């Protein structure tokens, strides 16, 4: 199963690695080269958001009709993302001393 | 110990604009909501709408849109209530309360744990 | 009534189903997807940002 | 969309357990788990209860008790004393920012 | 070419020839009208009376 998602950091849903961390790169000498990591240890995130009315339908032709934000109800926060501190804080030092075997 | 202070009766006559302010001590109150009720003496209670003093947000409820304003005054921290075209079932006395925390996070205005209550304000019509 | 993070109103006017009449109609876009238009600090003649 | 049901008044000697029960559409308190009741002196300000469905705040001791099934919202005294000559108060999330409050009852010592 | 001694099990009311037939009309006459008169503007407002 491959599942096309789309992101630009933070890899979401996807198959996961065995044993541990990997590096994977093109030369690891230039700067040039995107070089992406591979987890062994999922860490959870979420988003969230405030409420909205309903679509507002507004009919611009014959048959075209678009739906825009309409009301909010309630008070306005703002959407914000959660990640648990500790998971991200041991992944990422996991990722550091495997990152370290290629950097003595 | 924190407090809420209120002003005090008033004698009106219907086809006039009743105000009714409200202060609280002892907290920061930007952190907080404020509900309002209104109490005619014979049934049950009555719930107004909020006002979020960090934003100056309002929502009213049902059956009173348009004829009450809510404002918050951060500078001397009170809030005052402008309510026009009085009736003559509007002979009541108004409660002001402490709702719940302001998270920036979450919608937590609905909740209804009013911790403090005031003293309330007795208007009257004849 | 209140204050709002990054909505703006931007109420409009459009063309309905006849190609007679136009109505006044309104939404609520986001701060990013609306741009000023010409150079003086008139905040008021906003538009799309794909419109361009 | 008004008030939620509510009886007029209860009664019943001291030493024993009185039930309240408030009912609702299932848009106001079988959604969420938001209500709470209030005691009401006359004379002065009421005071609250219980915070959510089973929730108890500090300065009230262990003798009020509330619990939530299907569309029915119900509090329980037991003990009875002389301090609860007062009405109760029902109060519910109606959704859209807007709380719904009940009708009260009035209980009575024999 | 008619069968010799063989019965054969029939059902009309879950067949595979009418959905085919059903889809096929409806495509071939979706198709028909592609290069074919758009009535955009005729969406005016008609300004009408009993004829004299
Ligand atoms: C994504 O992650 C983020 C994390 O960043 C999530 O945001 C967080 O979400 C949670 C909810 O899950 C919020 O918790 C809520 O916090 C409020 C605020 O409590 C704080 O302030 C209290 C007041 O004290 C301040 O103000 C006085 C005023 O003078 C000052 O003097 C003080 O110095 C303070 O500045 C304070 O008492 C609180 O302390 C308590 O908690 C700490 C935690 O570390 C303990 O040590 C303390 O001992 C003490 O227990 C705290 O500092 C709470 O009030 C909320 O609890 C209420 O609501 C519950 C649910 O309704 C209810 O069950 C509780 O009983 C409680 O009830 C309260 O209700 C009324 C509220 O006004 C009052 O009647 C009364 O106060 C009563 O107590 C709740 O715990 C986090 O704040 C929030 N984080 C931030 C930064 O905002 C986010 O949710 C995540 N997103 C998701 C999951 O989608
Ligand atoms: C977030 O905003 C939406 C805005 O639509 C809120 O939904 C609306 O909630 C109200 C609650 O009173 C609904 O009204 C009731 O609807 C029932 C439906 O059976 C009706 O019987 C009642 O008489 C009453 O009119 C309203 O329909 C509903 N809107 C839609 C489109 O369903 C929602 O509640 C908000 N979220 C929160 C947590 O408040
Ligand atoms: C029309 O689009 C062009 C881009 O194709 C805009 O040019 C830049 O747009 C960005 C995005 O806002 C600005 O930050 C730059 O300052 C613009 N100029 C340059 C030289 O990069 C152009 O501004 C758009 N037209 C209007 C009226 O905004
Ligand atoms: C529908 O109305 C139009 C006018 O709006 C009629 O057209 C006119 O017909 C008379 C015939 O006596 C001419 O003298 C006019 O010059 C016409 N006016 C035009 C073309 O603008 C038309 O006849 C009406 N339809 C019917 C069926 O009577
Ligand atoms: C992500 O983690 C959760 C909890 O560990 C798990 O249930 C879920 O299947 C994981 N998803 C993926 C794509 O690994
Ligand atoms: C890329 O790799 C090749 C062979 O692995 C090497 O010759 C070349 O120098 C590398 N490029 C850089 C910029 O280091
Ligand atoms: C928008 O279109 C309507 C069409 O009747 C017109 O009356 C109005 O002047 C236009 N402009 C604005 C700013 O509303
Ligand atoms: C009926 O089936 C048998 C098969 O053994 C065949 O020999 C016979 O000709 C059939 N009868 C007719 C009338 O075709």
């Amino acid at each position: 199963g491959i599942r096309p998602v789309v992101s630009t950091q933070l890899l979401l849903n996807g198959s996961l690695a065995e044993k541990e961390i990997v590096i994977r790169s093109e030369n690891l000498t230039n700067n040039a080269k995107i070089i992406i990591v591979h987890l062994h240890t999922p860490v959870e995130i979420v988003c969230t958001r405030p409420n909205n009315n309903t679509r507002k339908s507004v009919r611009i032709g014959p048959g075209q009709t678009f739906y825009a934000t309409g009301d909010i109800i309630g008070d306005i926060k703002q959407a914000h993302c959660n990640i648990s501190e500790e998971k991200w804080n041991d992944t990422l030092q996991k990722v550091g001393i495997e990152l370290q075997k290629h950097f003595p | 110990q924190v407090q809420l202070v209120q002003s005090g009766a008033e004698v009106k006559k219907p086809g006039a604009s009743v105000k009714v302010s409200c202060k609280a001590s002892g907290y920061t109150f930007t952190g907080y909501y404020m509900h309002w009720v209104r109490q005619a003496p014979g049934q049950g209670l009555e719930w107004m709408g909020w006002i979020n003093p960090n934003s100056g947000r309002t929502n009213y409820a049902q059956k009173f849109q348009g004829r009450v304003t809510m404002t918050r005054d951060t500078s001397i921290s009170t809030a005052y209530m402008e309510l026009s075209r009085l009736r003559s079932d509007d002979t009541a006395v108004y409660y002001c309360a402490r709702g719940g925390w302001i998270s920036l996070y979450y919608d937590s205005s609905g909740y209804p744990n009013f911790d403090y209550w005031g003293q309330g304000t007795l208007v009257t019509v004849s | 009534s209140g204050g709002v993070e990054e909505m703006k109103n931007c109420s409009f006017n459009t063309t309905t189903e006849i190609r007679d009449k136009e109505k006044k109609e309104y939404a609520l876009f986001y701060k990013p997807d609306i741009v000023p238009l010409s150079e003086t600090n008139n905040t008021s003649e906003y538009r799309l940002i794909n419109c361009n | 969309q008004s008030a939620l049901t509510q009886p007029a008044s209860v009664s019943g000697s001291p030493g024993q357990s009185i039930t309240i029960s408030c009912t609702g559409t299932s848009s106001d308190v079988g959604s969420y788990n938001l209500v709470s009741w209030y005691q009401q002196h006359p004379g002065k300000a009421p005071k609250l209860m219980i915070y959510e469905v089973s929730k108890r705040p500090s300065g009230v001791s262990n003798r009020f008790s509330g619990s939530k099934s299907g569309n029915t919202a119900s509090l329980t005294i037991s003990g009875l004393q002389a301090e609860d000559e007062a009405d109760y108060y029902c109060c519910s999330y109606a959704g859209s920012s807007t709380v719904i409050f009940g009708g009260g009852t009035k209980l009575t010592v024999l | 070419l008619v069968l010799g001694n063989v019965t054969e099990n029939f059902n009309m009311w879950k067949n595979d020839m009418v959905d085919q037939m059903h889809e096929d009309i409806i495509s071939l006459w979706d198709q028909s009208l592609k290069p074919c008169v758009k009535l955009t503007p005729l969406c005016v407002t008609l300004i009408c009376s009993d004829a004299g």
